[PDB]
């Protein structure tokens, strides 16, 4: 009866949340009308973890939907699997985020936080054994970045014991889509690093690379990129919802994965991945899955782990397999690329096995990685931030919406200190 | 009459106890519905079940077990499966959230809200007894729901009860493979404080059972269920003398006085023979001498620790089946005349021999063959000091720069307990050294 | 750089053809097991929109057991006073439900809610059967004024749905213009809510006309009984239908300046004309 | 035009959970069976997937073929009965709020007991 | 257990493998979609397919084949034909530009961007393979992809794997029939760079199969399909000992250690015998002596050179079908008593005989007829030196005034390699005459 309150703020957060609820609704047998039409009774025993019982056989998801526009939230209400949400937790604004962290964090977004926090409080005291909150945001916009981080701060202040999951679409060295991504990323990671229990940094460039190389996929659009994120989010929390020989929930993952409190930036992954021409020629087995997990091209962050060093690794295997095969596969890879692991931590791999595999796959596996190599991302964001902030580029919006440049300086210094911590915990030997 | 109480605590404990009670029901002919199949007749003469099962009125046999789990995941399968109408509903004690591989969470915060309930259930199952022998405590050293809550439970149990024996079946970590990362922290902080309140702690190692299943059972990819069945066979070979008559029987009171020379060295290793499969048992001759040599082979120990790098201090011979003590003594003489198996100079004697008449049982869809005889080593030796040395090396490697300590510290656990645990394990290593020399 | 059709073997054509093959396999699966939306909509059009033979009266009066069609006249001022809203056209009371109970089970199953479609055509979704409520009334007897009856659909496709209303309580009201709801029910929870009566046009001869037989093809008033509300088109706003956009029938006693029933309160019973049993019967 | 907008919207919606991520088959029904159900709840085999207890030898893999860990139970999914219990509760909920119920707690609780109850 | 990896290089190799894998599918009874339709419940195991087919997940057997070519439309015909859902699409590696009958273009520029990919696919197939026996490389010595890329593949495979057997089922240019003009250049530059990276180079001449298919199989107008089907029969007869069980058997190492006397002399001529249509077959009584003399007939060799102007060193002697060992022995005795067949004085015993009990399956819609007996001859005669000398004469005629050399030079190849290949082939032919004398 551990409970997760899912929240999504922003356009990208709402899209990936709608895909997440589709991928978990067809896992739990929930129809688009909301009722339970499954027949396997193993599904309808932990359905409370993400859903809430209503009249009849209907189950309303425990999701808080935030957006500062009546646009893509109406789009995800009108799309498929959009009739399952309660209309009460569709708090949205009639303004614009402006792609502005200040606009989302100190103005009209901030007077929406009262309604958002009332909805979150109702959905949190409607539980009995609340495990925590799971926010999926954009980190480069104005609703995902500013409103999301302020919601994180308020919820962390109110409940400073539950588990805070943050799925963040961190900006890429390539692509663009916004000129002030370095500002909206630094000013958000400054609050993430002090208010979040664990952060999964997904990158659209890495998702496009996966679509290139493991799925071919000439025209994947955002649907497939959100589907991979939905599959990862479903695979992380699968031990809470389905039985298994070796369970691991979010608190087990956090304890086994986060050595020091400001070291909770991961690189997620999902690796029963193959193209449509090779889906009936690839045999699902633990060594093949583990090879594709630990392959550096299957990271959903743009950081390449071969230039860094893994601090801790988590691996959750959905399906029915053999524990000796899983354990000896991780022993084999940890013996092979032993230079990619920190010396001061023995047995850098945390294993979990869940019995029920996802749809279509007989055997799936997801990967969580805390490594030094995520510091290249923050170094890049720092370089772009100090490129723009040195000349006050696009700064009058932030400082006239109501802020000071001392917040910008504090965010830059804090994220550079995070870079320094990651760098110091890389080449420091044991004895 | 020779009654005993089994507490299975943690996920590993719950799975092991599941296999153990399956084996016990098959041994005593008790259906999963808790009823005898009504064709037994006899007339009540076969009372060789009261050590593990009560008799609640019409014939419902309620096991003397407490299944404790802070998470509602692996006990709900028991509550919903075919063993649902076998256990008392509050013998399947269930928490609300798991302790998250955290000694502090399993020992102080989540431990001290269900400890009163589990002691109440143990008190009820203990005063519904007429000569209780001891407590078989099944747990893993993984941490929290396992080692942590078992530590708190035994700390309260030693205060509550007296001279009752508390045997531990502990899943010790392997030298190479393990699940958790905070595994050395949990193991050190548990072996610091359960070393004073226990009586005899068998070590079982998952890598060792994997190698046993690969080499002898020929299963290249076993799951945890095969390991649990092998552990259940170990425990059944231990407790068969309390149930079935034999040439000479050994009790739990006889057991600690035979394998604990000094109270700090109560850490034995378990070994079984034969674990050969049905495709090779009927072709290989299986008698007392070669099964004893198979047990004393270094590539059979269920701990992943070679006894060739240590001195045997004491041994528990457990035979069951059509075994004669003349061949037992001949096999023991052939063991003692071997130069590879080296004993210690202060123990010229020592092989506690028990022989039981009941042959080992077989489970449907299992692994082991129908053999007419079997033997169990329960040995106390100086080899496990190497495992303690590896565990302390891992603990110092993690604790040299305070890795993962903030979870324990902010959960409500003072930092000096880590240092005092490392003192206790250093003293354990030094004690093992001075016993060995 | 340049991209071609996947039939041209230049680029990603192999797995593009594989993806197209998988989509075609899924499409043929839905085609063979009949969950295609085209097939569901075509089955709906074929089974619902089927002409139904009406009952031809002999003496011009409405009799019990007659099928008949509930129609409403258009607005008297069809001249466009203001550009924009069209004046209310002649329409027929019909049966509605949204998508799923149309798509599966093929029939009008349960609680429906009604509407007014502009299609002046006898059809399964818009023909009814006038049925008694007090029992002991012989079939083929005149319906008369002030006499209770039940408006039920055909016993074929439709499952003998009975007209029903409710209050303006805050759990069941019209989807637009919060008021009394007009539904079609199959279970009949309470018998008094599923019951209707007919009042005459002129509200001075009403008490004397209570008991006189009801004529068919002139304007009358459909009054509930339990709530004493009359049927209304309520134009200016429409409800969604799979067969188009239709008006929203509401029970509401609408009164003009001289406290009399307005333009949307005068419904007419249309029988079959004595040449062939389909089509309308023309007013008088 | 009012067609290219809808076409682009449905193209950007993006594939399906069966066109993506699905290997060999596209069914979840056959994989909803647990290790406890197929080990401690017996759950005997049926049809072609009846593994023999002989476990003979292979040369092409240098190992014995019928791995029970590699050939799990296929067939009916795992069922406990709480689906049927909750279905009875949902039918009770639908039998509630039926307008004409008007039933009091005394009428529900204090009824005519059967003859064998005396 | 015993598996072979087949690499088909060039248009000739891809078409030969197109006939081949059809023959293997018919032999092992798998449909073109990759399924086994037998499902004989009590039987139908048939583990013989695990030599050229790999068992994937959904009951689909994929071939251990790499169809590699620098130019499309032929692997595209494979990808669009009826054998579409049989091959792995990542095993059908293609480039963009052909070598255009240029050894330098196939060995120095175009082959570099794709040799890494084909090596990665070979490594993946070898990693899936447990107990690899060798590689079967189907290419043509005529020119282009089958010369330069084949030689590059031999270089990298000898660098990586080493001791593993590498058989070359090469297509050799005819004395008179020649499609390309620079065939002597490409053939000698292939021979120079694959003379030390090969283990047995079975060349096959198109003119000889033309004569065989016209005289024996009474076909007036044979195409490449009949030639590739006969070469498929050759390779199936060679690998039938590995695939099916039977009598006295050979693997690839057994095969090569009896056919390669000297390290540079690994060039055995191939011969097949049953080569009979149905009309001539029903009026025939094919017996072991008759079909052995059919193999020893000079009009049945698959390379156009009479073996009377040469001496046999060794003969590997693969019988297949309703074959009796003493009938084989009596036949071999008769040919050894025949004075016209001349063996070499240093090889008094020269017959590596191997019998299988699985007679060949003739492809429906083909040209051969169903028989009960079959012989494959692989003989290392000292008559292929005439072919080597005639191509040496052709090379001298072209290279006398440097015709067609500017393409190689401007593509990036030196004339020193031309001179080195000329000297190496002169050394090879004088080595043949020195060993033969
Ligand atoms: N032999 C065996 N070992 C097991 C089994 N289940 C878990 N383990 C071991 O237990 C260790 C971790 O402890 P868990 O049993 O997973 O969990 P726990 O002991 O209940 O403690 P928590 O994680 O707080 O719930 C792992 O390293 C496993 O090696 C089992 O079924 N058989
Ligand atoms: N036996 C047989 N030989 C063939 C076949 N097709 C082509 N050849 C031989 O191939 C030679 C021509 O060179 P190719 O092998 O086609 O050249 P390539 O290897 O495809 O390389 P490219 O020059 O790029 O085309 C001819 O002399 C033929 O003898 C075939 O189907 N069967
Ligand atoms: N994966 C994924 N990324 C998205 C999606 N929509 C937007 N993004 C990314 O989010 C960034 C912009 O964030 P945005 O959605 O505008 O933030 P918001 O305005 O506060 O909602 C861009 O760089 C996009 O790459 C989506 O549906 N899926
Ligand atoms: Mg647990
Ligand atoms: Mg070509």
């Amino acid at each position: 009866m551990r409970e997760i309150v899912h929240m999504q703020a922003g356009q990208c957060g709402n899209q990936i949340g709608a895909k997440f609820w589709e991928v978990i609704s067809d896992e739990h047998g929930i129809d688009p009308t909301g009722t339970y039409h499954g027949d396997s009774d193993l599904q309808l025993e932990r359905i409370n973890v993400y859903y809430n019982e209503a009249t009849g056989g209907k189950y309303v998801p425990r999701a808080v939907l935030v957006d500062l526009e009546p646009g893509t939230m109406d789009s995800v209400r009108s799309g498929p699997f959009g009739q399952i949400f309660r209309p009460d937790n569709f708090v949205f604004g009639q303004s614009g985020a402006g792609n502005n962290w200040a606009k989302g964090h100190y103005t009209e977004g901030a007077e929406l936080v009262d309604s958002v926090l009332d909805v979150v409080r109702k959905e949190a005291e409607s539980c009995d054994c609340l495990q925590g909150f799971q926010l999926t945001h954009s980190l480069g916009g104005g609703t995902g970045s500013g409103m999301g981080t302020l919601l994180i701060s308020k919820i962390r202040e109110e409940y400073p014991d539950r588990i805070m999951n943050t799925f963040s679409v961190v900006p890429s060295p390539k692509v663009s889509d916004t000129v002030v991504e370095p500002y909206n990323a630094t000013l958000s990671v400054h609050q993430l690093v002090e208010n979040t229990d664990e952060t999964y940094c997904i990158d659209n460039e890495a998702l496009y690379d996966i679509c290139f190389r493991t799925l071919k996929l000439t025209t994947p659009t955002y649907g497939d990129l959100n589907h991979l994120v939905s599959a990862t989010m479903s695979g992380v929390t699968t031990c809470l919802r389905f039985p298994g020989q070796l369970n691991a929930d979010l608190r087990k993952l956090a304890v086994n994965m986060v050595p020091f409190p400001r070291l909770h930036f991961f690189m997620p992954g999902f690796a029963p991945l193959t193209s449509r021409g090779s889906q009936q020629y690839r045999a699902l087995t633990v060594p093949e899955l583990t090879q594709q997990m630990f392959d550096a091209k299957n990271m959903m962050a743009a950081c390449d782990p071969r230039h860094g060093r893994y601090l801790t690794v988590a691996a959750i295997f959905r399906g029915r397999m053999s524990m000796k095969e899983v354990d000896e596969q991780m022993l084999n890879v940890q013996n092979k690329n032993s230079s990619y692991f920190v010396e001061w931590i023995p047995n850098n791999v945390k294993t979990a096995v869940c019995d029920i595999p996802p749809r279509g796959l007989k055997m799936s596996a997801t990967f969580i990685g805390n490594s030094t190599a995520i510091q290249e991302l923050f170094k890049r964001i720092s370089e772009q931030f100090t490129a723009m902030f040195r000349r006050k580029a696009f700064l009058h919006w932030y400082t006239g919406e109501g802020m000071d440049e001392m917040e910008f300086t504090e965010a830059e210094s804090n994220m550079n200190d995070l870079v320094s911590e990651y760098q110091q915990y890389q080449d420091a030997t044991a004895e | 009459m020779r009654e005993c109480i089994s507490i299975h605590v943690g996920q590993a404990g719950v799975q092991i106890g599941n296999a153990c009670w399956e084996l016990y029901c098959l041994e005593h002919g008790i259906q999963p519905d808790g009823q005898m199949p009504s064709d037994k007749t006899i007339g009540g003469g076969d009372d060789s079940f009261n050590t593990f099962f009560s008799e609640t009125g019409a014939g419902k046999h309620v096991p003397r077990a407490v299944f404790v789990d802070l998470e509602p995941t692996v006990v709900d399968e028991v509550r919903t499966g075919t063993y649902r109408q076998l256990f008392h509903p509050e013998q399947l004690i269930t928490g609300k959230e798991d302790a998250a591989n955290n000694y502090a969470r399993g020992h102080y915060t989540i431990g001290k809200e269900i400890v009163d309930l589990v002691l109440d259930r143990i008190r009820k199952l203990a005063d519904q007894c007429t000569g209780l022998q001891g407590f078989l405590i099944f747990h893993s050293f993984g941490g929290g729901t396992g080692s942590g809550f078992a530590s708190l439970l035994m700390e309260r149990l030693s205060v509550d009860y007296g001279k009752k024996s508390k045997l531990e079946f502990a899943i010790y970590p392997a030298p190479q493979i393990s699940t958790a990362v905070v595994e050395p922290y949990n193991t050190i902080l548990t072996t610091h404080t359960t070393l004073e309140h226990s009586d005899c702690a068998f070590m079982v190692d998952n890598e060792a059972i994997y190698d046993i299943c690969r080499r002898n059972l020929d299963i290249e990819r076993p799951t945890y269920t095969n390991l649990n069945r092998l552990i259940a066979q170990i425990v059944s070979s231990i407790t068969a003398s309390l149930r079935f008559d034999g040439a000479l029987n050994v009790d739990l009171t006889e057991f600690q006085t035979n394998l604990v020379p000094y109270p700090r060295i109560h850490f034995p290793l378990a070994t079984y023979a034969p674990v050969i499969s049905a495709e090779k048992a009927y072709h290989e001759q299986l008698s007392v001498a070669e099964i004893t040599n198979a047990c004393f082979e270094p590539a059979n120990q269920m701990v992943k620790c070679d006894p060739r790098h240590g001195k045997y201090m004491a041994c528990c011979m457990l035979y069951r089946g059509d075994v004669v003590p003349k061949d037992v003594n001949a096999a023991i003489a052939t063991i003692k005349t071997k130069r590879t198996i080296q004993f210690v100079d202060w123990c010229p004697t020592g092989f506690k021999v028990g022989i039981n008449y009941q042959p080992p049982t077989v489970v449907p869809g299992g692994d082991l063959a129908k053999v007419q005889r079997a033997v169990c080593m329960l040995s106390n030796t100086t080899a496990i000091a190497e495992a303690w040395a590896r565990l302390d090396h891992k603990f110092d490697l993690m604790y040299a720069k305070r890795a993962f300590v903030h979870w324990y510290v902010g959960e409500g656990m003072e930092e000096g307990e880590f240092s005092e645990a490392r003192e206790d394990l250093a003293a354990l290593e030094k004690d093992y050294e001075e016993v060995g020399v | 750089v340049r991209s071609y059709n996947p039939s041209v073997r230049v680029g990603n054509w192999n797995e593009d053809t594989c993806l197209e093959e998988d989509m075609v396999k899924d499409f043929l699966e839905k085609k063979e097991k009949g969950e295609l939306l085209i097939q569901k909509a075509s089955n709906l059009r074929s089974t619902i929109l089927k002409p139904s033979d009406l009952s031809v009266t002999v003496d011009g009066f409405v009799h019990f057991g007659d099928t008949v069609v509930i129609m409403n006249e258009a607005a008297a001022d069809q001249v466009r006073t203001q550009p924009g809203v069209e004046p209310r056209q002649a329409n027929v009371l019909s049966v509605n439900m949204s998508e799923t109970k149309m798509h599966e089970t093929m029939r009008f199953e349960g609680t429906c809610t009604a509407s007014a479609s502009k299609s002046l055509n006898p059809c399964v979704r818009n023909t009814f059967v006038i049925a008694p409520a007090q029992d002991g009334i012989p079939p083929g007897s005149p319906l008369t004024y002030g006499q209770h009856f039940r408006l039920c659909t055909l016993p074929g496709v439709g499952g003998n749905l009975v007209l029903q209303s409710d209050r303006v309580s805050f759990h069941a009201s019209a989807e637009k213009s919060r008021k009394q709801l007009i539904s079609f029910v199959d279970e009949v929870q309470s018998p008094y809510l599923t019951e209707w009566r007919i009042l005459c046009f002129n509200p001075q001869i009403r008490m004397e006309s209570e008991g006189l037989p009801v004529p068919a093809n002139q304007r009358i008033i459909f009054n509930h009984c339990k709530s004493n509300e009359d049927l209304c088109v309520v134009s200016g706003m429409s409800v969604r239908t799979p067969f188009g956009r239709e008006y929203e029938v509401v029970a509401h006693t609408d009164l003009d300046s001289h406290r009399a029933e307005k333009d949307v309160n005068h419904w007419i019973i249309k029988t079959g004309e004595p040449a062939q049993p389909t089509t309308l019967a023309k007013t008088l | 035009d009012v067609m290219t907008r809808r076409a682009a919207k449905m193209r950007n919606e993006g594939l399906d959970q069966t066109l993506l991520f699905a290997h060999h088959n596209k069914n979840l029904k056959n994989n909803l069976i647990s290790w406890y159900d197929e080990q401690f709840n017996k759950r005997e085999r049926s049809g072609g997937d009846q593994l023999p207890e002989l476990r003979h030898w292979d040369g092409q893999k240098l190992a014995w073929e019928p791995e029970k860990t590699d050939h799990p139970v296929k067939g009916a999914p795992t069922n406990f009965g709480l689906k049927d219990r909750l279905q009875e509760k949902w039918k009770t909920e639908e039998a509630d709020k039926k307008l004409s119920d008007y039933s009091t707690t005394y009428g529900l609780d204090y009824k005519n007991k059967p003859r064998a109850a005396l």
